[PDB]
C-alpha cells in the first residue's frame, strides 16, 4: 500500500510559522521518478498548490508564496516537512500532502497525484483551544436521537456512535460558527423505536486539539 | 501563470444522465491536464492523467478528452455516488495550477423531511443556557424553510442550522436548526415549536413540545 | 489514432500515437531453385547458322560464369473389199492405242515428276520449318518456365551478389509468409509482419550463396522484432528566438524496455499507417526525462541538446499532420490554402499550422508545401492484339469424285472388250 | 562559373558561385497504363502440349499478382488365210487395251493417293506449323507491345512497390515535361526543371498504387523546389594545429530567405554543372554569420563549430577544385605530379593545392588522388545480323506444257478411233 | 584472426584484427559497344499485320532516344459371218478405246489440278511461313547478341543514367581484372581487389556517356585505394551507471589507422566488410589522433577528451557487437541472457556485461529480446522438370509409290507391245 498522513497543529497563532509533517510508506523519495507535493485548500474553496520536493533534493514552490515557504525531506524517515511562515487567518485550510509520479509513456513527463494524504486542517486564529461540552438529545415507528457538541475551538470534531458499530442512518452536520466565536454541531441518528430500551445508545466525540474523549449515553 | 477555467460551476442531473465537464487552459499545455474528483470531507482523488489516461480503480464510465487548450471530463451514466466536486490540474509549467473546480449534484423525486424536534437536556440547563433541536432528516430538494414559534411568537437572529451534504446513496438531504436561548428566558415560555415548510408537504409540519 | 501536439514553448511537434517493431535480430533462410533445363534436339531447320537453342544456353552459361566469379465370183470379190476395209480400220484403231500409251506415258512420268517434287523438294522444307519452329518454342518455354530464375540471375549481376529489398521474384508473398509462419516469435509479431509485407521486405537482404548452371542457392536475411506494440513518436524541431536556440534531436523515438530509444538517421524508421519499424543497430538510449525537453529546454532533469544563434533566423519545417513556422525579425511570413488563398499573416514568433486547414507556407520568398500537390492525371491506351490463322483446305469430296468417275470409264472400257472377245471366242 | 578559396586561417576551402533548388514540396500525378491483351486463338499448333499464348498469360497474371499482394480356190483359201490373220490382229489388239486400261487404274490409284497425302499427312502439318507461327508471333507482339508496361511491372517487383529514380519506362521525356508546365510553380523553375530532367527523375518517386490484370496504376511523385538561384557552396575542412582544431561543419550551404539552409548529409545534394539541388527536410537553419567562421574560428558573432584534440594530427581533403594538405608532426607530406613526379613537399601547417598542377597529394604513406585517374579503354564489337529466306518455286510452265502434250495425244486417239469407224459405214467398187 | 575485446571500465567493445582500404581517388575507363544491328528483309510473311523485325527495332530506337533525352459355196457363206462377226467385234473395240481415253482424260485434268494446288495453294503459304520464321529466328537472335546492350540500355533507363553497383552487364570479369591490372596502384593493392571484386564493384559507378543508335558508350568510374594493409577496428558501446549518473561513449563505428593518425568513418553505409577485409571510404572522414583509443580504456583520460552523452538517470539497454553483445542492466529492469538449448543460463546483475556468441543465442533486456546471432530458418526449395520439344519429321512412301510406277510403265510396254504384235500380223 502507498499511504500518506499529515501531522501538524490544528491550531497556530497568527505571525507564528506552521510546520508540517508528511508521513509515507510504499514508496521512497531515493527512488527516482518519486515527488511529493503540498496541496492546500481554503474552506469551501479551490485546491491549490504550494510546494514539490523531488528525489534529487529538485525544490518548487508556489510563485505568490514562495519567501513564506520552504521545504524538505528526510528519506531515513520516510518524512516530508512543509514550514509556512507569518501565518494569517487567511491561511486557514485544509493542508493535504501527497505523491506525484510522472507519465513516462509516449514522449511525455506529464506529473500527476495519484496518491493523498487524508489531510489535516490548519486553523489560525488568536482564540484560545476549549473542549466540547456534549449534551443528549433524548427520543420519542422509527424514532430519532443523537448528542449535541457544543462550544469547542477549533476545527475539527469527530462523533461516532457505539465506537463504530452503529453506522447505518446516522448523521453528523458540519459545524456552525456560533455568535460567540466558538463551534457547534449535532450528530442525530435513525433507530427502530421497538429497540429504545433493549438497545444502548452512546456518542463518541472525539476533540483532539484539547485531548478531549467523551462518551454519552442517550435515553 | 497558467489559469485553468472550469465550465459549468454548478450542476444538476439526473441518476443515468450523461454529464459533461469542460475544462480550459490560458495557453496550450499538450495533454498535460489531470483530473481530480473530491467527494464531501475526503481528499482528491486521481480520475483521468495525461489528459485521457484512465487510473486504475476508477471505474470505466468515466473518461477524459482533449489536447491543447480545450479538455472535457464525461461521466457515461451518472450515479448516486458521483456526488462530488470535480477538478482539472494542469502539469505543464512550474507553478501547477487547479480548475475553479465543478460541483455535480444529483436531481432525483421529491421526498419529504421526517421532522424531529429535541427539549434542550437537563445537564445542559444547569449550566444556564438551553438549546432547542430540530432535526429535517432525508429530503429532497435542499431547499426548506424552518421557523421557530415559542409560544406562537416568531423568532429571529436566535437560531442557526446546517444542512448535511448529498447522500452517496438515496441522495437526499438533511437538515438541523438549533435555537440557541438562556435558561432564563427558556423557562418563561411553555410551548416550544418547530415549523417546518418543503416542496414534499402539502402543508407545513409543526413539531412541538411543552416544557415539562 | 495518430495526432499532433504542438510545443510552443520550445518550438517543435510531436508525432504520438505509433506502435513499434524494433529490429534486434536477423532470420535466414536457404532458398534453393532447379533449372528447367533446355535438351537440344539437333536437326537441320531453316537457317543452319541459327542454332537458337544453344545460343539461349551460352548466353544463360555466361551470366552464370559472371556470378561464379564474384565468390459366185462377184460374192467373193465383194467379200474381198470387206476384208480390205476392215483391215484398214483396225490399222488406225492401233494407231489410236499408241497415241494413248504415249499419252498416258507422258502424263505417268509427270505424277512422278509431282511425287518427286513433293518428296525432294517440299517435303525437307517443311520438315526444316518444323524444326526451327520447335527451337523458337522450346527458346520461349526456357524463357517461360525459367522466368523467375532469371530474373533473379538479372538482380544478382545487377547488384553483384547482394540485393534490397527483397523482390517478388526472390521470395514469392507465400514464400514469405510461411517463412514469418516460422520465425521464433510470438502469434502478433507474425499478424503483424504478415499483414506489413512490404516494410518486411524493405528490411530485407537477399545474398546470392551458390550458383551452379542447373541449380541456384541464396540465402534471403529477413528481420526479427525484439518487441513490438510500444509507443512511438516523431518529433520536429524549428527555431525559437526573442538570441535563438533550436533543439538538435530531431527524428523517431521508441519506449523500450523501461528507457526511451533515439533514432537519429531518417532512413532506419520504416512508417505504414499507425506502424513504425526502426532499427536497434545504431540508436541511442535515453531516460524517460529526456520528454521534459519537449516542454522545457532548460529542464533540470536533463541537459536537453540546442544549438543555439547570437542573430534572428527564419524558416519553416514540415511534419507529418502539418508545419511549423518560425517567423523572426523582418521577415514576411503566410499561410495559404489549396486554392491559394492567403489565409494567414504571421508576426514574430513560433506558430504552428494544421496540414488540414494550410497547403503551403511562405516563409520570405521561399515556399514550403505543407501537402502534397494533385496533379495532371496522364493516361496510356491499350489495344487488342489479334492473330490471324487461315488454315489450308482441299476439296477432298470433289476430287475423289473425279477419281471414281475415271475408275467408271476405265470399267466400261473393259467391258467393251469382254464383248469384243466375246464375239471372237 | 565556379571557384574555390581557401582559407588558411581556419584550415577550410569553399566552393562559390553555385545556384539553388531546395525541394520543400512534392507534385504527384496519377499514371495509368491499360494493357494491350491477347486473345488465345484455339487451334491446333505443333506441340500439343505447348500452349504458348496461354503460358505467357499466366506468367503475366503472376507477377500482377504478387504485386497486389504487396497491398478359184486360190482365191477362196488366201482370202480365208487373212481373215484368220486379222482376227489374232484384233485379239492382240484386245490385249493391248487391257494392259494400258490396268496400267491407268493403277496409275489412277496412285494419283488418288497422292492427294491422300496432301490432304491427309502434308496439309494438317502445314496448318499446325501456321499455328505455332501465328502463336509466336503473338507472344513476341504482346512482349513489343506491352515493353512499357512489363518494364514498369519489373521494377514494382523488384523494389517492393517503391522505385527512386523515375525510370524513362514509368515516365517519359514528354509525359515528365508535361507535368512539369502543370506544377504551381514560376516559369524559372519549370524551365530549370525542364533543362535537368536527369537531377528531377533521380530526386522523384514512383510509388505503386492500383494493379489489376487488364490496367496497372501508379503515382508518380515529383520535387516542388520552394525556391531557386540563390548562392550556394560547399564547404571542406582540413585538421590545424600550432593542440588542435577542425571544423566539423562540413557539408552544402544554400541562402534560403534571409538565413542560410545547412545540408549535412552528402546524400541530399545533387549537382550538375554551377547547379545544385538540395532537399529541406533534413536540413538545419544558420544565421548568415556562419560565413564569417571562414576567416575566423573564434569569430564573436556565431560559435564555430568545432572538434579539438591535444595531439598533433595529419590527413588530406580532396575538394572540387584542389584538395586541402594538414602536415604536421614528423610526418612529411608532398605533391606530385603525372609528369614531374615529386614538385612539392610541404612542411609543418596547412596548405593548398590546386587540380591544375598537381594530380596526387601524399600523407605518410597514405595517397590521395587530386584528379581521376584517367583508364583503359574497352571496346565491345558486333556483327550485322543477316536473315536467310530462301523461296521455294514450281516450274509451273514446263508442266503444263507436258498437260497439255498429253491432251494432244488424248485428241488424236479419238481421231483415229472417228477415223476408223469411217471405214466400216461404207464399200463400195 | 578476428577477435573482440571488452573494456568493462567504459562499457564497449572493439573488434580487432581487421585489415584496410581506404578510398582516396578514382580510376575512369570508357567503354564502348557496338550493335549488332537486324536488316529486316522485305518480303510477305504470314501476317502482312505482323512486321516483328520493324517492331522491335522501333522499341530499341525508342529506349536510346528517350536515354539521348536525359543528357465351195459353203465356205464363202460362212467366211461373211465371219468378216461380219470381226466387224462388230472391233466396233465395241473401238469404244473401249474411246472410254479410256476419257478416262485419261479426266485423270489427267485432276492431275493438272492436283498440281495447281501445290502451286497456287499450298507452295505460296509455305514461302509465307519461312518468312515468319526467318523474321522470328532474327528478333531472337537480336535479343541474344545484343544481350549486354539491352541489359545496360536498360540500367541506364532504370536509374536514369547513372548506377551503382557495376553490373556483371556493364563490366564482366576479365574485363574488370584487365582495368585493374593497368591502375597506377601497387601489386599488392591489384591483388588484393582482384580478390575482392564484389566490393570492388560496389564502390564503384557506371555514368553513361555517348549514345547513339548503333553504338553506346559510358564511363565505368572505379575506387582507387591510396593505403592498405593497415589495422582497423569496429567500436561498440553501451550505457555505463554507477550503484545515479550513466554516461555513453558516443563515437562508435570503424576506425582505421591511416599515416600515423586514426581515420574515423562513424557513417556505417561508407564502409564495406568482407572476412577479415574492410573498404572504407576516406569522402567524409574524421582524423584523430592515435589517443583516442586510450579512451577505450580510461574516460577521463587526460591525453584527449573523449565523446560521451551523460544521463541523470538509470538506464538499461543491449548492443548487438560482432562477436557477441554489450548488456546494461541497471535499475529495477530484469536481464537474461538465454541460450537455444538451455533456456535462460545467465540474469545480470546492476552492472555492464558482455556476452560471447559462442554460447549465448538471445539476450533479454526488460520485455525487449535481442538475437546475439542470426536464427536460422526453414529451408526452400524450387523444383524444376526438363523442357523437351516433339520434332517428328514428315516422310514419303517413296520407294512403295515408285514400285507402282514402274508397274504402270511395265503395263504401257506390252500395250505397246501388243500392238506391233497386231500390226506384224496385218502387214506393218
Ligand atoms: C469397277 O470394277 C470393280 C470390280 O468389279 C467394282 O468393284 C467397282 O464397283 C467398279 N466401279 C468403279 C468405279 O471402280
Ligand atoms: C483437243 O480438242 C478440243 C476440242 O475437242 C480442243 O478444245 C482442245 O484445244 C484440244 N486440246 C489440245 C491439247 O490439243
Ligand atoms: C519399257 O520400254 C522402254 C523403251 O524400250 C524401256 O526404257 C524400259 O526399260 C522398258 N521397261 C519398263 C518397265 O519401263
Amino acid at each position: 500500500q502507498v499511504t500518506l498522513r499529515e501531522s501538524g497543529p490544528a491550531l497556530v497563532k497568527p505571525t507564528q510559522t506552521l510546520t508540517l509533517t508528511c508521513t509515507f510508506s510504499g514508496f521512497s523519495l531515493s527512488t527516482s521518478g518519486m515527488c511529493v507535493s503540498w496541496i492546500r485548500q481554503p474552506p469551501g474553496k479551490a485546491l491549490e498548490w504550494l510546494a514539490r520536493i523531488d528525489w534529487d533534493d529538485d525544490k518548487y514552490y508556489s510563485t505568490s508564496l514562495k519567501t513564506r515557504l520552504t521545504i524538505s525531506k528526510d528519506t531515513s524517515k520516510n518524512q516530508v516537512v512543509l514550514t509556512m511562515t507569518n501565518m494569517d487567518p487567511v491561511d486557514t485550510a485544509t493542508y493535504y500532502c501527497a505523491r506525484a509520479t510522472n507519465y513516462d509513456s509516449s514522449g511525455y513527463y506529464s506529473l500527476y497525484f495519484d496518491y493523498w494524504g487524508q489531510g489535516t486542517l490548519v486553523t489560525v486564529s488568536s482564540a484560545s483551544t476549549k473542549g466540547p461540552s456534549v449534551f443528549p438529545l433524548a427520543p420519542s415507528g422509527t424514532a430519532a436521537l443523537g448528542c449535541l457538541v457544543k462550544d469547542y475551538f477549533p476545527e475539527p470534531v469527530t462523533v461516532s456512535w457505539n465506537s463504530g458499530a452503529l453506522t447505518s442512518g446516522v448523521h453528523t452536520f458540519p459545524a456552525v460558527l456560533q455568535s460567540s466565536g466558538l463551534y457547534s454541531l449535532s450528530s442525530v441518528v435513525t433507530v427502530p423505536s421497538s429497540s429504545l430500551g433493549t438497545q444502548t445508545y452512546i456518542c463518541n466525540v472525539n476533540h483532539k486539539p484539547s485531548n478531549t474523549k467523551v462518551d454519552k449515553k442517550v435515553e | 501563470d497558467i489559469q485553468m477555467t472550469q465550465s459549468p460551476s454548478s450542476l444538476s442531473a439526473s441518476v443515468g444522465d450523461r454529464v459533461t465537464i469542460t475544462c480550459r487552459a490560458s495557453q496550450s499545455i499538450s495533454s498535460y491536464l489531470n483530473w481530480y474528483q473530491q467527494k464531501p470531507g475526503k481528499a482528491p482523488k486521481l480520475l483521468i492523467y495525461a489528459a485521457s489516461s484512465l487510473q486504475s480503480g476508477v471505474p470505466s464510465r468515466f473518461s477524459g478528452s482533449g489536447s491543447g487548450t480545450d479538455f472535457t471530463l464525461t461521466i457515461s451514466s451518472l450515479q448516486p455516488e458521483d456526488f462530488a466536486t470535480y477538478y482539472c490540474q494542469q502539469s505543464y509549467s512550474t507553478p501547477y495550477t487547479f480548475g475553479g473546480g465543478t460541483k455535480v449534484e444529483i436531481k432525483r423525486t421529491v421526498a419529504a423531511p421526517s421532522v424531529f424536534i429535541f427539549p434542550p437536556s437537563d445537564e445542559q440547563l444547569k449550566s444556564g443556557t438551553a438549546s432547542v433541536v430540530c432535526l429535517l432528516n432525508n429530503f429532497y430538494p435542499r431547499e426548506a424553510k424552518v421557523q421557530w414559534k415559542v409560544d406562537n411568537a416568531l423568532q429571529s437572529g436566535n437560531s442557526q442550522e446546517s444542512v448535511t451534504e448529498q447522500d452517496s446513496k438515496d441522495s437526499t438531504y438533511s437538515l438541523s436548526s438549533t435555537l440557541t436561548l438562556s435558561k432564563a428566558d427558556y423557562e418563561k415560555h411553555k410551548v416550544y415549536a418547530c415549523e417546518v415548510t418543503h416542496q414534499g408537504l402539502s402543508s407545513p409540519v409543526t413539531k412541538s413540545f411543552n416544557r415539562g | 489514432n495518430i495526432t499532433e501536439e504542438f510545443y510552443q514553448s520550445t518550438c517543435s511537434a510531436v508525432s504520438k500515437g505509433y506502435l513499434s517493431a524494433l529490429r534486434t535480430g536477423w532470420y535466414t533462410s536457404v532458398i534453393t531453385i532447379e533449372l528447367s533445363n533446355i535438351k537440344e534436339n539437333k536437326c537441320n531447320g531453316t537457317d543452319a547458322k541459327v542454332k537458337l537453342i544453344k545460343q539461349e544456353l551460352d548466353k544463360y552459361k555466361n551470366a552464370v560464369t559472371e556470378l561464379q566469379l564474384l565468390m459366185a465370183v462377184s460374192k467373193v470379190l465383194h467379200l474381198e473389199g470387206e476384208v480390205n476395209k476392215i483391215k484398214s480400220a483396225l490399222l488406225s484403231t492401233n494407231k489410236a492405242v499408241v497415241s494413248l500409251s504415249n499419252g498416258v506415258s507422258v502424263l505417268t512420268s509427270k505424277v512422278l515428276d509431282l511425287k518427286n517434287y513433293i518428296d525432294k523438294q517440299l517435303l525437307p522444307i517443311v520438315n526444316k520449318q518444323s524444326c526451327s519452329i520447335s527451337n523458337i518454342e522450346t527458346v520461349i518455354e526456357f524463357q517461360q518456365k525459367n522466368n523467375r530464375l532469371l530474373e533473379i540471375t538479372r538482380e544478382f549481376s545487377v547488384n553483384a551478389g547482394v540485393t534490397t529489398p527483397v523482390s517478388t521474384y526472390m521470395l514469392t508473398n507465400s514464400e514469405l509468409l510461411s517463412l514469418i509462419n516460422d520465425m521464433p516469435i510470438t502469434n502478433d509479431q507474425k499478424k503483424l509482419m504478415s499483414n506489413n509485407v512490404q516494410i518486411v521486405r524493405q528490411q530485407s537482404y537477399s545474398i546470392m550463396s551458390i550458383i551452379k548452371e542447373e541449380v541456384l542457392a541464396y540465402v534471403v536475411q529477413l528481420p526479427l522484432y525484439g518487441v513490438i506494440d510500444t509507443p512511438c513518436w516523431k518529433l520536429h524541431t524549428s527555431p525559437l528566438c526573442t538570441i535563438c536556440l533550436t533543439r538538435t534531436d530531431r527524428g523517431w523515438y521508441c519506449d523500450n524496455a523501461g528507457s526511451v530509444s533515439f533514432f537519429p538517421q531518417a532512413e532506419t524508421c520504416k512508417v505504414q499507417s499507425n506502424r513504425v519499424f526502426c532499427d536497434t543497430m545504431n540508436s541511442l538510449t535515453l531516460p524517460s526525462e529526456v520528454n521534459l525537453c519537449n516542454v522545457d529546454i532548460f529542464n533540470p532533469k536533463y541537459d536537453c541538446k540546442i544549438m543555439t544563434s547570437k542573430t534572428d533566423v527564419s524558416s519553416s519545417v514540415i511534419t507529418s499532420l502539418g508545419a511549423i513556422v518560425s517567423c523572426y525579425g523582418k521577415t514576411k511570413c503566410t499561410a495559404s490554402n489549396k486554392n491559394r488563398g492567403i489565409i494567414k499573416t504571421f508576426s514574430n514568433g513560433c506558430d504552428y499550422v494544421s496540414n488540414k486547414g494550410v497547403d503551403t507556407v511562405s516563409v520570405g520568398n521561399t515556399l514550403y508545401y505543407v501537402n502534397k500537390q494533385e496533379g495532371k492525371s496522364l493516361y496510356v491506351k491499350g489495344e487488342p492484339i489479334i492473330n490471324f490463322y487461315d488454315p489450308l483446305v482441299f476439296p477432298s469430296d470433289e476430287f475423289d469424285a473425279s477419281i471414281s468417275q475415271v475408275n467408271e470409264k476405265i470399267n466400261q472400257s473393259l467391258a467393251f472388250i469382254r464383248k469384243s472377245d466375246e464375239l471372237l471366242g
